[PDB]
């Protein structure tokens, strides 16, 4: 009966859902829960890596600043006062 | 510059305050035995076993310099004269005990130049164990067999 | 007959959707290996 049209874009995707269903479209939408999660955890640990990476010049004394820009976002700001 | 870690009521280790950080073995249990230390944040660092901290204000006039510039020859220290060559730091064995961590080792003019953090026997001399200062960086020089002080 | 567990079509329209998830994961596991490569680089300097 009701109509599950191509697109476009996605809109129709979710027409789709009407035929063939009950389903389909939770089980899509765990699966890009899961994908942000993945995204989210990319980040987390990206940030955790550039920790990393300003680590050694923790401690203190001249040199970066410097490689602090061009600089992953922090890096700087943060050679300062 | 250079401050007691108690443990108990007891001299585990040192902290000194080298450069603009205040230092103190990563290892050393206990808390620095003065108001102003104590409650400050420290980042510890395993790799290195270090764990320093920023000096405040009213004290940075009280830390003491450092240097990467070591030639061969001989340094000061607490004890006597540590000798420097063949990148090694090294004193008459007996001369370094348990309790001596912390303590840095001066040249002749003041500049700290390394921190020992134990020393390994080798007989008639031990070679110390100990955090100095690279180009730029930190670093830590362990030989073989050392025995943390 | 016909009734049947997916997926199916419709090609095309299908790639396009499915071509935007899994590039980024291959991204953070590239970064963290490269993280890992440069923490490697630092342990070998000290």
């Amino acid at each position: 009966s009701t109509n599950g049209t191509a697109h476009g874009h996605p809109h129709e995707i979710i027409l789709y859902y009407y035929e063939l269903y009950p389903t389909m479209t939770v089980v899509i939408v765990s699966v890009a829960s899961f994908v942000l999660l993945s995204m989210v955890g990319t980040a987390v640990g990206m940030c955790v890596c550039a920790r990393r990476r300003c680590i050694t010049p923790y401690e203190l004394t001249p040199g970066a600043t410097v490689p602090f820009l061009l600089s992953l976002l922090c890096c700087v700001r943060t050679t300062k006062a | 510059c250079i401050f007691e870690v108690k443990h108990e009521g007891k001299v585990m280790g040192y902290a000194c305050l080298v450069g603009d950080k205040v230092m103190k073995p990563a290892h050393v249990k206990g808390t620095i035995d003065n108001a102003d230390l104590a409650k400050l944040a420290f980042k510890r660092s395993s790799k290195y076993d270090l764990e320093c901290a920023q000096i405040p204000v009213h004290m940075k006039s009280d830390a003491s310099k450092f240097t990467h510039e070591k030639p061969e020859g001989y340094y000061n220290w607490h004890h006597g004269a540590v000798q420097y060559s063949g990148g090694r730091f090294t004193i008459p064995t007996g001369a370094g005990k348990p309790g001596d961590s912390g303590r840095p080792i001066f040249d002749n003019k003041g500049r700290v130049v390394a921190i020992v953090l134990g020393g390994a026997n080798e007989g008639a001399r031990t070679a110390l164990s100990v955090v100095t200062w690279n180009k730029d960086i930190v670093t830590k020089i362990t030989p073989e067999g050392a025995e943390e002080w | 007959h016909t009734t049947l567990g997916v997926q199916d079509i419709s090609t095309t329209a299908m790639s396009w959707v499915q071509k935007i998830t899994g590039g980024v994961g291959l991204i953070v596991a590239v970064a963290a290996l490269i993280l890992i490569v440069v923490l490697c680089v630092s342990f070998s300097r000290h």
